């Protein structure tokens, strides 16, 4: 479990892949020429993660850049950053999916799938010991979400053991900008439940609240958003790339983190946060940024989590952290507010500390809840889908790409049940 | 007897046993580079001192007898690249290119398995160059993936292979209140079901209790895992201190399971360490046998979440290092027997062994432990330990009604009847503890 890669599938994905890349080129000191600028032991042993050592001491990373629109793969392409990526590693067909998940799962999708798949195996041969995926897309888009569980489906087939770890980008309950996004999304997850290990669920509009309350924002920006989820990225796999004290794995999430199959999805939050010129004002405290991270304004996904009930959390934490400041914190956060921990699970949270600060600050710490407030997105989702698939409303743009209603059935039924194992785990 | 291997599994197990080389190198005085500059011959680096774990080889340099086994591979880097890796040869450090996340079934049946025959080669071939190999000592993380599960399997092959050799294991316990794991109930219970079979005898540590030891009596305002590694060192070492140096009573392994183990079961003794005192408060203190002694029975100088007096002493070693008249010991073992809280069970008459070495401890440089001409190391079996194994079990309870997490042992090649069959022997074994505990 040494070696990762990197999918993009999608406009949003993309982009987001770009600002995660931009992230751990800073991390591990590497010019956007490919040649690395600094190399330390501990940035120089663990850069075979994420980049393989091309001849001539150029670094290239491990990543597959995946849309049906040219365009966004060429103003990458014509970006700074743009020169790092192996130009074989660049994938798209001429005519997009609108926003389908029909024309990307199948009919326009099969345009390109082969030669992803080819790349996929070359990376793997290049790779010693192949850990998992990282497949970066949007939830409710035409070639993020069709494209991307196809992928998912072909990448399981192949390589059943490895972990798939999705970071998915979910409708907005307030003011999505696109109309038939609750088809695509309810189409996807169908998929998605039976192929991905872990999701992690994000939201713009959360996001978006992140930025105007806690950051007081003048006007924010995509890029702007990305370099939050690229922060959690980084988060996620910090134990893998450098030493600490408790050392933490993908598989070890899994475990942690998953009571049952069809539990896997979870909440994401992130500290600290303080808008500009306050910084003065601020002093980093275990304590002070754990309450950051049981903040509901702190969560990335538009559920309650005080209205749900904390089933399995993971806390990581990085910079200059005691153990023993983390396990005090945490218990004290266990104890006060127990009514939001179930009782069935005794050890409700658990804890990994990275040495390594991220840049900028002394001290900083990721959150992965798997609570069953996340419910509630889907049902707000399934609602809307119902509505609309009782007048058969769009319709016509599916089933003229060989779907059945028979299909989307099965997807609201299989949204239902997952609903109601979260419920039945609530309790 | 002569020699005697140490055997570290997972992260916590190695960092341990770092500590622990580093102790054992500063009390013999070896260099990092593995020589015996620091004073060259007599106990402290001498043949005495140097047969026990250290191997002579060619050119007068030393290599410890040590075995490092994580199937993570940075931990094992990471002690490549520190200011010990010239300490031991290359080829003892053993590294896997996967972990076992938390998961005992990995460790013992898949990805534990891979490794376990080339560490069972390097053991024999160490076992070979051992003359007089009295034993093996064992440092564990229980509740781990590769603690638990390659700990454990490791253990019972080794025994399986040479059987009449005493088997020390000194594991770390989950923690009655603050735990880092979600399975590690799982894990602890399994491991414990092959621990009581093979390990002839086990010594437990909670980390919460020497974070108390390090908050308290240390007064040490952020301690980090290094410092309790030391704590931890200090009694192993304290441990091997008669078979290291003369004495007056010189006990061995074996003398530790005659009056320490009554029944084949029951070989769970907990540890204390007397002279914790701060360098601030090094000069405020009289360092008196009796008082150190007064200190052992003392449950903040106690290494486990445990209260003694709430159950009955079976038997207990006191072992004394450096300057200690044996009148004295003796006057205050009998002082101790005369509080009554000890509550000594009827079959024991004296129940107190006491071991006497004539060298003085040291401290590293990292731990507010100041020198002292005198320390004692408790080793007592009482009925309260029961309390840990009750706690353990109902955490196990709770999460095996609902099978919790067990697709990820089952997937992993493991039966739901084991589980049952674990958790089984482990409240047979506390009703058995307590029923001869109570009653002996
Ligand atoms: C600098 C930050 C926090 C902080 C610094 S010192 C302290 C106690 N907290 C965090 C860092 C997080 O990675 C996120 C960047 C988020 C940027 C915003 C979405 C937005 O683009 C930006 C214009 C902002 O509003 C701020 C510049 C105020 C940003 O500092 C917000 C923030 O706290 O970010
Ligand atoms: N005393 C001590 N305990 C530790 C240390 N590191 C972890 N622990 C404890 O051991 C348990 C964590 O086990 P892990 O370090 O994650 O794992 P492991 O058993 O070494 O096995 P792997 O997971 O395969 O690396 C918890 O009880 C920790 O508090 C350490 O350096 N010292
Ligand atoms: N966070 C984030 N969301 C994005 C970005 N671009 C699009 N989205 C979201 O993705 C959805 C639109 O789907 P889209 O990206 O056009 O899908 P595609 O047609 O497959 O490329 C809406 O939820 C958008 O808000 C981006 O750069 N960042």
């Amino acid at each position: 479990m040494r070696e990762i890669i990197h999918i993009s599938t999608g406009q949003c994905g993309n982009q987001i892949g770009a600002a995660f890349w931009e992230t751990i080129c800073g991390e591990h000191g590497l010019d956007f020429n490919g040649t690395y600028h600094g190399h330390d032991d501990i940035q120089k042993e663990r850069l075979n993660v994420y980049f393989n050592e091309a001849s001539s001491g150029k670094w290239v990373p491990r990543s597959i850049n995946v849309d049906l629109e040219p365009g966004t793969i060429d103003a990458v392409r014509n970006s700074a950053i743009g020169n790092l990526f192996r130009p074989d590693n660049y994938i798209f067909g001429q005519s997009s999916a609108g926003n389908v998940w029909a024309k990307g799962h199948y009919t326009e999708g099969a345009e390109l799938v082969d030669s992803v798949m080819d790349v996929i195996r070359r990376e793997a041969e290049g790779c010693d010991s192949l850990q998992g995926f990282q497949i970066t897309h949007s939830l409710g888009g035409g070639t993020g979400s069709g494209m991307g569980t196809l992928l998912i489906s072909k990448i399981r087939e192949e390589f059943p053991d490895r972990m798939m770890a999705t970071f998915s980008v979910l409708p907005s309950p307030k003011t999505s900008d696109t109309v038939v996004e609750p088809y695509n999304a309810t189409l996807s997850v169908h998929q998605l439940v039976e192929h991905s290990d872990e999701t992690f669920c994000i939201d713009n509009e959360a996001l978006y609240d992140i930025c105007q309350r806690t950051l007081k924002l003048n006007q924010p920006s995509y890029g702007d958003l990305n370099n939050l989820v690229s922060s959690v990225m980084s988060g996620v796999t910090t134990s893998l790339r450098y030493p600490g004290q408790l050392n933490s794995d993908l598989r070890k999430l899994a475990v942690n983190l998953v009571p049952f199959p069809r539990l896997h999805f979870f909440m994401v939050g992130y500290a600290p946060l303080t808008a500009i010129g306050s910084q003065s004002f601020r002093s980093l405290t275990v304590p002070e940024l754990t309450q950051q991270m049981f903040d509901a304004k702190n969560m990335m996904a538009a559920a309650d989590p005080r209205n749900g009930r904390y089933l399995t959390v993971a806390a990581f934490f990085r910079g200059k952290v005691s153990v023993k400041e983390v396990e005090d914190e945490m218990h004290k956060v266990q104890s006060k507010n127990s009514d939001y921990f179930v009782e069935w699970i005794p050890n409700n949270v658990q804890t990994a500390v990275c040495s390594v600060a991220p840049q900028g600050l002394d001290m900083a710490a990721t959150f992965i809840a798997n609570s069953t407030s996340i419910q509630e997105l889907f049902k707000r989702v399934g609602d809307q889908f119902s509505a609309m698939f009782k007048r058969k409303a769009f319709l016509h743009w599916y089933t003229s790409e060989g779907m059945d209603e028979l299909e989307f059935s099965e997807a609201e039924s299989n949204m239902n049940d997952l609903v109601s194992e979260y419920q039945q785990y609530q309790e | 007897m002569r020699e005697v291997i140490s055997i570290n599994v997972g992260q916590a197990g190695c960092q341990i046993g770092n500590a622990c080389w580093e102790l054992y190198s500063l009390e013999h005085g070896i260099k990092p580079d593995g020589h015996l500059e620091d004073g060259l011959s007599k106990p402290k680096g001498g043949e005495e001192g140097f047969s026990t774990f250290f191997h002579e080889t060619g050119y007068g340099k030393f290599v410890p007898r040590a075995i490092y086994v994580d199937l993570e591979p940075n931990v094992i880097d990471e002690v490549r690249n520190g200011p010990y890796k010239d300490l031991f040869h290359p080829e003892q450090l053993i590294s896997g290119k996967e972990d076992a996340a938390n998961n005992y079934a990995r460790g013992h049946y898949t990805v534990g398995r891979e490794i376990l025959g080339d560490v069972l080669d390097r053991i024999r071939k160490l076992a070979d160059q051992c003359d007089g190999l009295q034993g093996f000592l064992f440092t564990h993380s229980l509740g781990g993936g590769t603690g638990s599960g390659l700990g454990s399997l490791l253990l019972e092959e080794l025994s399986a292979e040479y059987g009449k050799k005493s088997k020390l294991e000194f594991a770390v316990y989950p923690a009655p209140q603050v735990s880092t794991s979600v399975v590690e109930p799982y894990n602890t219970v399994l491991t414990t079901h092959t621990t009581l079979e093979h390990a002839d005898c086990t010594f437990m540590v909670d980390n919460e209790a020497i974070y108390d030891m390090c908050k308290r009596n240390l007064d040490i305002p952020r301690p980090s895992f290094a410092n309790l590694n030391n704590l931890i060192a200090q009694v192993v070492s304290s441990v091997t201190a008669s078979l290291r140096f003369d004495g007056s009573l010189n006990v061995d392994l074996n003398e530790f399971q005659t009056n320490l183990v009554p029944y084949p079961r029951i070989h769970f003794p907990l540890v204390s360490y007397s002279p914790v005192l701060s360098k601030s408060k090094a000069f405020h203190e009289s360092n008196s046998v009796s008082e150190i002694t007064n200190a052992c029975f003392e449950p903040g100088n106690q290494m486990v979440k445990c209260d003694p007096r709430d159950g009955k002493y079976m038997a207990t070693c006191l072992l004394y290092r450096g300057d200690v008249v044996t009148r004295d010991v003796q006057r205050a073992v009998e002082q101790v027997k005369n509080k009554k809280t000890v509550q000594l069970v009827d079959w024991c008459p004296t129940g107190f062994k006491i071991g006497i070495c004539y060298e003085p401890p040291t401290a590293t440089p990292n731990s507010q432990l100041a020198t002292v001409d005198r320390a004692v190391c408790m080793l007592s079996n009482t009925t309260s330990i029961a309390e840990a194994w009750k706690r353990i079990d109902r955490k196990f309870d709770l999460m095996y009604a609902k099978r919790a997490f067990v697709h990820w042992y089952v997937g992993e090649g493991m039966e739901e009847g084991e589980f049952t069959e674990a958790r089984e022997d482990l409240a047979a074994l506390e009703r058995d503890y307590i029923e001869v505990g109570a009653d002996s």
